[PDB]
């Protein structure tokens, strides 16, 4: 009943154990609490339906059906590159997919307030994998060169050296021709997905989903506004 | 417990009979010298009474202290958790040994006297840099190379498994092993099969993650790294992509290239220090072999220099046979057309085309992979 | 599970043995031809030892056992060929046809008739066929028959030769390590009459092999370190002719039949001394065998080499006697002055240095008994030619000051100054002998018997100590003139001066300090015959010890020379000879356990141990026979010294946990001398278990028991890092542990380990395990330390010069005729090899390699290289001739 | 015959070992306790004797005294400062200022002085232990061995030939050449032979994170060095600890230069190290600062070049003495094939040349195995070679 990393009540005269103190925090619940990502869903996706089908093949399938790849005798994918201009739904997409397949959406940013829950110095980046294998079905997310070396340091571990599965990485950036050629090794990245700016069809539905919480007036002709 | 190391014989020998009956001599004679204790002077139990006499000496508020010096006549200056250090004495159940400067100890609550020592929960960094289990399959996964496999087994595996061949020769194994070639040629993939093969403790570090942001934390990380490498036993230290310490400059490092330089001085020590090194083998890999310091590449610090060429086409078809082994290959395909698609394709290119072709089959929910999956697979993988 | 289809063996051997009662009578051809097709198919289908799951051997006896039970007995007209087809088929699966009560009924199939020449279907197969069955024969059947029915019928007569050709079948097939499986057959066969099988396998062993004698040879010597008394009696005399008849290795004869000297017959190793004087081959092995006959395991031999060929080879005897003893002098004359040893090292008292600054000031210890220990600043450091000119002034200015037994002590230290000497040891005494002093003359002339120890040439048969002895009406002129003659003549068996020392016992003089050590002097001469010595001891024991109830001057001294007079035999006759000799009150029956177990130094007869602990274990003993139980634990100190590195572990795992912690008197007062007679070898299993009862002084007892265990704990030679555990104990020994009774004792503890950097082999295990007296000169001190009234007055005769059989230290010796080679040596940890693969890996300490006279150490075995081949003696023995031979290009 | 009977008599007595060693008491695998028989000194007496009469006597640090009176000024770790007093057990002589003393918790008075702080990262770089490298193993540079050894040990082993002649021997020396030339290995023979404190220092261990942190480590180094009678201080790769001062515009590489100047000040001037000898060893000497290169700090200036022919042949005899060889091979032919080669390269030729014998099935190598070593080590690794921009030391 005595768990490691748990508070207790203690008497003061002889320092005798008194009672187990309920709980405190995970070192990751506080982390995502500090980060405060905008939690998303499929019901706020504006016209990215083929990209949904692309990301389900990489992420959704090797969770619900890992045996389906052993039906083909190929290894499961690990790394996702999402690219395109900013403001195109990268963060809500990566948050959404982990939200629907029930994974620990843990982005890294290389800050120093995040640092105190990872370690005292954390001379590597690899000390995050302690919490990651403790939340073993997890997804690591990254923004747009420290991210570029950081991703390589992750992928070198999860190249066969980490035995725990269900841990996948997603990097979101723009302008793919300026990143590393070692990151452009063809065996390294499993899938790269482009996010175009929306057309007249896909500017309408973001107005549609976004128009939900407003108190409107009847007769608007949203098509003209999208045009 | 370490009673008698003579376990040679390996048949029905009378020596084995008379020696085990002479252990029966030291145990029958002196089990009759075990009977008499509590028969003559009971006076206590001595199994818990004297034990609870120690446990009634030491109090339940066991403060945890830290050593910094030792004076031999069972008193020393120990550090409190506050920082205000004392000059307490040392008990007799302290087994005066496991006492080093910096060691966690157990003190009294009242007079803070040195009651006990504490087993150290180590540091997470060892578990971080320490590979736990075997990564993947054996050397038969590799295929086609077959020459430097004898070289890596030569410098690493054979000294471990056969400590006879060097002694009949009167010789020592070569020290340093380096691996270089084009990228994606299987440099890390060989070390995977090495980590399958060996029973020694295996460590792996990327040359990118050597660099730091504080001053000297790099060389300190080197010193504690080789400390961890030595303090176990026979060990293998792997270094991946050590050109990256010299190629890329990052603004997190406060010192410039003359901090990277001093890290290279510390590592340059830690390859060939005057100290007794021990049983630590070093395997390194890079692709820019021409960039780094030749002072580290000299014989004595690295003895064996191993190049990986590009795969020739008859080895390519072998690698195709490897990565298409357990898959449901429809007979539509011809691998020889897939061979000469790229004139200098790596082994990673083959596996990428195979896996992405399987992705194209799973887009259409089929079970076998057809030819057009490869036709658009080389367009997807290669041409962008 | 894939059954059926290929079932031919569960069908046709299910049918034809079932049709065998239907085809025995009225079908004569199917009775024998299907038994032939049953015999050769069970033969050929079971010869291979890769298919042990045979298709008939575990398949036919579900019905073929009941068919055999109605087939062999119930037929009753068994002819001459159908028994060769029946009992050759039915005797093979029968150790697995039957369950564990097979052992009474191996004979209801086999003893009908042994079919012909049974090894014909036991040629290729090793042990599944009939060798396991033969172990089942000799395990139970030959034991119940040959318990009291040895000379008997078919159960012994053919079983000798059946136990011959199977014993050769172990050395017939492969020459694997199943060769050593043969003395299991020869041993479990007729355990007590071992000679009747060793005669059946001795000549077959002579025609066996000339290379396959060595692992079987050490196999037999291990078995012949100890056994039950008749087994060690028989298997050791069967051990002897194996390097004589088959092999001619012939140079390990003396040191390994010192094993076979005492229990069998004292003339048997004299006939093997005749076997030394027959094989007169040459010079080298002839030299090296008789090197050990003088001062390495025994003496008393120097009247047997004066035959009619006295030129050099029978003129070897004087070179054996004193000139290679002068090579033991040449060790310290030439080879120890060059390595380290100066004329006065002196600096262990200088190593007692920093106590003046350890905690304030010094100049406090001014005890008069400290100079008894400062006698050994001279004395203990001057072994191995530590001659001093005006450096014996610490014994000179203390020789004329006080302490009469110190005038015995400083004059007796000169013999430890000049040891193993004949050249000038009579001359160095004479400059300090003339002082007209009872104590100086008797200690100095007592050192005259110390200088010539091992010489036994013309020094004083009746010359010097007889002139010392004839002055007597008083103190130590009477006393210290019989001790040195027994000390120097401890290796001799001359009867004449033994009868000069017999009226010392038969005088019935009231000098009891002389009459007690008279038995300790005459006991050191002989270990066998001369019952008149025993009569001389016991008659004064009746005239003096009976009409008194007093101190251990009688008990520590008078029966101990009787133990030395009847040491070394496991026959259990001498316990009847001496235990029924002093039938008396129990304080004179103190001597019940002396001669009983002093004959039992090295053996294994643990029935002696249960009668060594179970008669008087505790009984709470309200001050009645605590000394008799101290002697009962004193005779638990053998069965412990010469078993050799075997079973000594839990000797120390519980030898702090049996009496020294919560005994009553025997361990708190006495039983740490078990470590004082056990060893000096040196290991932390006892070495860190004794200061847990020694640093615990525990002053509530008579604390000179623990201080008696102080210097004795420091009993251990081969000097080590124990200056921490002894110099710390002497550092607290300045304040506490009062120097009024211990100032001799703490520096006695400190000065004992490092006497000299060398000469530390006194521990009664030579070659591998043979004795080398070593007990007659060591025993009366550990018996003498009853811990009282002898630390000041009486025991200073013994506490200086008790053990003096120091056979030096090393084995790095060339002994070529020129003495020009040095060595090619490689010292290692003690031998690992018993049997393995080919050239068995000997030991594992390859990192050390020497060429010169350097140290021995405790667990060391030393081999060589350079294709010198070391062809002399091949086991151990520290004076190899070291010839060379190079037929290996 | 007694096949199981030897096995169960083995196993019941090996088990009965445990069946009584649990009755002894070595068990209850601790969290930092002694074996239960080891501790019985403090069983009844020192339990109530080393605890109940005994104090804590918390140690402090003295600021200063004053005249005419004891009236000491004490200082502690965090708390305030007191006027304190002696005990009767000690004299006021060695209660000198700036000193740690054990002090009771109630009267706050001084019991016993304490040795000063050593900052145990400075303690760890004392060698405590010697290597096994003999000067015979450094063959080929005998005159450099002599010209070094006449400085290192001859006043230490014989302080009469220099004093009675009336000269003060030099205290400083740098060792420099190409890498792999035997500089570090040459220092291992010194740490073999000598007897005093051999305190090793590697120049990349003093680079610290704070400002001026490494310069105080130099201070504690020379403070514990001046406590001893004679001492040998080793310096390795001193290019990390300083090249020069070149600062222009923005201040770059300032921090190392202050530790370097501190090392200069601890080397010369104001009642010097006295009996403390130093020994540097670097790779490229051209980077070094001339005020560091001044004699009085770096008197002896030993170059380690390549051997001409015969030192190389001697190195062949060093690394090739302890290996199974063909008898009638010659090493001079091998030395003619290596005009510019270090001893480590020669050792790699030998250690590879034995691996050629391990290749097929041979116990002793041949001359053509050596020739298989020469072209691979010398001429096939000749792309790297590590030397030519270090011959000019650039
Ligand atoms: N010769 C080969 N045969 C089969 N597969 C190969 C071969 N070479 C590489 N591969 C495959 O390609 C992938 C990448 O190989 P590897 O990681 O060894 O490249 P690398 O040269 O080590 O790259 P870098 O050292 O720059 O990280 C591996 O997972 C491996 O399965
Ligand atoms: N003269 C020599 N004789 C034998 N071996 C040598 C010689 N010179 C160098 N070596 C070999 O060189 C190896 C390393 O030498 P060392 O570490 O002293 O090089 P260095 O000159 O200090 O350069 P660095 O500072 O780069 O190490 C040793 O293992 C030794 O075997
Ligand atoms: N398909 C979409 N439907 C609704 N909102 C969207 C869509 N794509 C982007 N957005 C808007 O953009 C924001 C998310 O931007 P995103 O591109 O995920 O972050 P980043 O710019 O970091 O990639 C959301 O707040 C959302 O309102
Ligand atoms: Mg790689
Ligand atoms: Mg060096």
């Amino acid at each position: 009943d005595v768990t490691p990393n748990c508070r207790v009540a203690l008497r003061n005269d002889s320092y005798t154990l008194h009672k187990i103190l309920p709980n405190k925090v995970d070192p990751l619940v506080s982390l995502m609490m500090v980060e405060k990502v905008p939690d998303s869903t499929y019901e706020m996706i504006g016209g990215l339906d083929k990209q949904i089908k692309e990301i389900k093949e990489v992420i959704e399938l090797p969770v619900k059906h890992p045996e389906l790849f052993e039906a083909l005798g190929i290894a499961q994918p690990k790394g996702v590159l999402l690219y395109g201009p900013p403001g195109t739904g990268k963060t809500l997409l990566a948050r959404a997919v982990a939200h629907h397949t029930d994974c620990t959406f843990i982005r890294v940013s290389g800050s120093e307030l995040v640092q105190k829950f990872i370690g005292e110095g954390a001379r590597m980046v690899r000390e995050l994998f302690v919490m990651a294998r403790e939340h073993a079905p997890s997804i690591i997310f990254m923004d747009e060169s420290e991210v570029q070396r950081t991703m390589l340091e992750l992928l070198n571990q999860l190249d066969g050296f980490e035995a725990t599965k269900n841990i996948k990485v997603i990097m979101a950036t723009n302008r793919i021709d300026i990143l590393d050629s070692a990151l452009l090794r063809p065996g390294r990245i499993d899938r790269k997905i482009e996010f175009p700016p929306p057309n007249e069809e896909a500017r309408l539905d973001i107005l549609k989903i976004h128009s939900r919480k407003m108190n409107l007036t009847r007769g608007i002709n949203l098509r003209k506004i999208a045009e | 417990a370490s009673k008698l190391p003579l376990v040679t014989p390996h048949t029905q020998c009378r020596l084995k009979l008379l020696k085990l009956e002479r252990i029966k001599d030291y145990l029958l004679m002196e089990e009759e010298f075990i009977r008499n204790q509590e028969q003559m002077k009971p006076l206590e139990e001595k199994q818990e009474e004297e034990r609870s006499k120690v446990d009634d000496l030491r109090g339940t508020p066991m403060s945890v202290g830290t050593l910094e010096e030792i004076i031999d006549d069972n008193h020393a200056i120990v550090s409190t958790s506050v920082g205000s250090e004392h000059y307490v004495s040392i008990l007799s159940f302290v087994d005066k040994d496991l006492l080093e400067p910096g060691c966690s100890v157990l003190l009294n609550h009242k007079v803070h006297a040195v009651i006990g020592v504490l087993m150290d929960d180590t540091d997470p960094l060892v578990t971080v840099m320490k590979v736990e289990k075997a990564p993947q399959e054996t050397y038969a996964d590799i295929g086609g190379l077959d020459n430097q496999i004898q070289e890596i087994k030569e410098s690493v595996e054979l000294p471990l498994t056969h400590p006879e061949y060097y002694e009949e020769m009167g010789i020592k194994p070569p020290k340093g092993v380096i691996l270089y070639g084009p990228p994606g040629t299987g440099k890390t993939l060989l070390a995977k099969a090495v980590a399958n093969q060996t029973s020694a403790t295996f460590l792996r570090v990327v040359g990118s993650e050597l660099i730091q942001k504080y001053l000297g934390d790099g060389p300190k990380l080197v010193r504690e790294l080789f400390r961890v490498a030595e303090e176990h036993a026979p060990s293998i230290v792997f270094i991946d992509e050590i050109d990256a310490i010299g190629t890329k400059r990052y603004d997190s490092n406060s010192g410039g290239e003359r901090e990277i330089q001093r890290t290279m001085l510390e590592l340059l020590n830690q390859l060939d220090g005057f100290d007794s090194r021990g049983d630590v083998k070093v395997i390194m890999a890079t692709n820019r072999i021409e960039t780094l310091d030749p002072a580290l590449i000299r014989p004595g610090r690295i003895d064996r220099k191993i190049e990986f060429p590009l795969p020739d086409e008859k080895t390519k078809k072998r690698i195709f046979q490897i990565h298409t082994s357990r898959m449901t290959l429809a007979d539509d395909v011809t691998l020889d057309d897939l061979i000469m698609a790229k004139d200098d394709l790596s082994g990673a290119d083959i596996k990428a085309i195979c896996t992405e072709a399987g992705l194209m089959a799973l887009r259409e929910r089929r079970m076998k992979v057809t030819n057009e999956d490869f036709k658009k697979s080389k367009e997807n993988v290669l041409y962008k | 599970m894939e059954e059926g289809g290929r079932d031919k063996a569960p069908v046709q051997p299910q049918q034809s043995p079932a049709a065998a009662p239907g085809g025995t009578d009225e079908k004569p051809s199917g009775k024998e031809r299907r038994d032939a097709g049953d015999k050769d198919k069970e033969q050929e289908l079971s010869e291979e030892d890769k298919q042990l799951q045979d298709e008939l051997e575990m398949l036919v006896e579900r019905l073929g056992e009941k068919d055999t039970s109605l087939y062999r007995p119930a037929l009753e007209e068994l002819r001459r060929q159908i028994r060769s087809s029946t009992t050759s088929m039915t005797s093979v699966p029968k150790p697995l046809k039957f369950l564990r009560p097979h052992y009474g009924k191996l004979k209801e199939i086999y003893e009908n008739m042994a079919p012909g020449e049974n090894k014909r279907f036991a040629a290729d197969i090793i042990s599944v066929l009939a060798m396991t069955m033969s172990g089942e024969r000799e395990c139970l059947k030959y034991r119940l028959v040959g318990s009291q029915e040895e000379l008997a019928s078919w159960g012994h007569e053919y079983v000798r030769h059946l136990a011959g050709e199977v014993a050769k079948e172990w050395q017939e097939l492969d020459d694997a390590e199943k060769v050593q499986r043969e003395p299991l057959l020869t041993l479990v066969k007729e355990i007590v009459p071992y000679n009747m099988a060793h005669n059946a396998e001795h000549e077959a062993c002579d025609l066996l092999m000339e290379i396959e004698q060595v692992d079987m040879l050490e196999k037999d010597i291990d078995e012949n370190a100890y056994a039950k008394v008749c087994l060690y009696l028989t298997s050791c005399v069967n051990y002897v002719p194996e390097p004589e008849n088959s092999a001619l290795l012939r140079c390990a004869l003396g040191v390994f039949r010192k094993f076979s000297r005492f229990p069998e017959a004292l003339r048997l190793a004299l006939m093997l001394n005749d076997m030394e004087l027959v094989e007169d081959i040459f010079t080298s092995c002839k030299d090296v065998v008789v090197q050990k006959q003088m001062a390495f395991m025994l003496g008393r031999h120097g009247v047997f080499l004066e035959l009619s060929e006295d030129v050099e080879e029978y003129e070897d005897l004087t070179e054996i006697m004193s000139n290679v003893q002068l090579n033991s002098n040449f060790l310290a004359l030439a080879r120890e002055l060059d390595i380290m040893e100066p004329k006065v090292p002196d600096d262990i008292y200088k190593t007692h240095l920093e106590n003046n600054r350890f905690g304030g000031s010094g100049s406090q210890v001014d005890s008069a008994r400290m100079n008894l220990a400062s006698s050994f600043v001279n004395g203990f450091v001057n072994a191995a030619f530590g001659q001093d000119k005006l450096l014996t002034d610490d014994g000179n200015k203390w020789l004329y000051k006080n302490k009469d037994h110190g005038m015995l002590s400083a004059a007796a230290s000169l013999g430890m100054i000049l040891l193993w000497d004949v050249d000038g040891g009579l001359t160095q005494i004479d400059k300090y002998l003339y002082s007209s002093e009872d104590y100086i003359k008797s200690g100095a002339l007592l050192a005259c018997g110390i200088v010539n120890s091992g010489v036994r040439n013309e020094c004083d048969p009746a010359l010097a100590l007889l002139s010392d002895y004839v002055l007597h009406n008083s103190n130590t002129m009477r006393l210290g003139s019989i001790f040195g003659l027994g000390l120097a003549y401890a290796g001799s068996n001359r009867e004449d001066v033994l009868t000069l020392l017999l009226p010392v016992m038969g005088d019935s003089k009231s000098s009891m300090e002389v009459a007690g050590v008279t038995a300790l002097a005459c006991g050191m001469i002989a270990v066998g015959s001369c019952n008149g010595d025993v009569t001389s001891t016991i008659l004064q024991t009746i005239m003096e010890k009976s009409e008194t109830e007093l101190k251990d001057t009688y008990a520590r001294w008078l029966p101990l020379g009787l133990g030395l007079n009847h040491l070394g035999k496991g026959e259990a006759i001498e316990a009847i000879l001496a235990a029924l000799e002093v039938v008396s009150e129990p304080f004179r029956s103190f001597a019940n356990t002396l001669v009983d177990v002093c004959a039992y130094a090295g053996s294994g007869n643990v029935l002696k141990v249960q009668q060594l602990l179970h008669i008087c274990s505790e009984h709470f003993d309200s001050k009645e026979k605590e000394e008799d139980k101290d002697k009962k634990e004193k005779k638990d100190k053998d069965k412990k010294e010469a078993p050799a590195d075997m079973g000594a572990h839990q000797g120390v795992a519980v030898l702090g946990i049996a009496l020294i912690a919560m005994g009553e008197e025997i361990g708190a007062e006495m039983a740490l001398r078990t470590f004082g007679h056990l060893l000096r070898y040196g290991e932390p299993t006892l070495r860190r278990a004794v200061p847990l009862a020694l640093a615990l002084i525990s002053v509530s007892n008579p604390r000179l028991n623990i201080l008696d265990t102080l210097s004795k704990f420091s009993h251990d030679a081969d000097p080590e890092v124990s200056y921490n555990s002894i110099f710390a104990m002497g550092m607290v020994g300045s304040g506490t542990n009062n120097a009024r009774l211990a100032a001799m004792l703490r520096q006695l503890a400190q000065y004992h380990a490092k006497d000299p950097n060398n000469l530390f082999m006194v521990r009664l295990a030579q070659g591998l395990t043979h004795l080398g007296k070593g007990t007659l000169t060591l025993c009366p001190y550990h018996s003498d330390r009853q811990l009282m009234s002898q630390v000041a007055v009486a025991g200073l005769l013994t506490v200086l010069v008790s053990f003096l059989d120091v056979r030096n230290i090393i084995l790095g010796k060339s002994h070529y005729v020129l003495y020009g080679l040095v060595a090619a040596m490689q010292p290692r940890m003690l031998v690992t090899f018993d049997e393995e693969l080919r050239p068995l890996p000997v030991s594992v300490r390859v990192g050390q390699a020497v060429d010169v006279v350097g140290q021995a150490g405790k667990p060391k075995t030393i081999t060589g290289f350079q294709t010198h081949t070391t062809p002399v003696l091949l086991a151990h023995g520290e004076r190899a001739e070291l010839a060379t031979e190079e037929f290996l290009p | 015959t007694y096949s199981r009977q030897i096995k169960q008599v083995e196993d019941d007595i090996q088990q009965l070992l445990k069946k009584i060693n649990e009755l002894t008491g070595i068990k209850e695998s601790d969290t930092g306790l002694a074996p239960p028989a080891l501790w019985d000194l403090a069983a009844d007496k020192q339990t109530l004797q080393s605890e109940q009469p005994l104090q804590v006597a918390r140690c402090t640090k003295i600021i200063n005294a004053d005249s005419e009176d004891p009236k000491y000024i004490i200082n502690v770790k965090q708390f305030a400062k007191f006027v304190v007093d002696l005990s009767d057990q000690v004299a006021p002589t060695d209660i000198e200022e700036g000193m740690r003393v054990g002090v009771d918790r109630n009267k706050y008075q001084i019991h016993i002085p304490l040795p000063p702080k050593i900052d145990p990262t400075v303690t760890m770089m004392q060698v405590e232990e010697k290597p096994d490298v003999t000067y015979s193993d450094v063959g080929g540079c005998k005159e450099q061995i002599e010209k070094l050894r006449e400085v290192v040990e001859t006043p230490l082993l014989h302080p009469e030939r220099f004093v009675n002649l009336g000269i003060e021997p030099p205290k400083g020396v740098l060792l420099f050449g190409p890498p792999g030339t035997g500089k570090t290995l040459c220092a291992r023979a010194v740490a073999n032979r000598t007897d005093a404190c051999f305190i090793r220092v590697i120049g990349s261990e003093l680079v610290q994170k704070y400002v001026g942190e490494g310069a105080r480590m130099v201070r504690e180094l020379f403070e514990m060095a001046r406590t001893k009678k004679a001492c040998l201080i080793f310096f390795d790769e001193i290019d990390a600890i300083g090249g020069a001062r070149f600062d222009d515009g923005a201040g770059g590489d300032n921090e190392v230069q202050r530790t370097m100047l501190e090392l200069i000040n601890q080397l010369d001037g104001f009642d010097p190290r006295g009996n403390i000898k130093v020994l540097m060893a670097t790779n490229r000497p051209d980077t070094l600062d001339p005020a560091l290169m001044r004699p009085g700090r770096l008197d002896r200036k030993i170059e380690f070049s390549l051997p001409d022919l015969e030192g190389r042949t001697h190195i062949f005899k060093i690394h090739a003495r302890s290996m199974s060889v063909e008898r009638d091979i010659r090493f001079e032919l091998l030395a003619r094939l290596c005009p510019n080669s270090t001893g480590a390269e020669i050792r790699s030729v030998c250690t590879e040349a034995g691996m050629f014998a391990i290749r097929a099935r041979r116990k002793i190598a041949t001359e053509k195995d050596f020739l298989e070593a020469v072209n691979k080590v010398i001429k096939s690794y000749a792309k790297f070679s590590a030397t030519p921009r270090y011959m000019t030391y650039n």
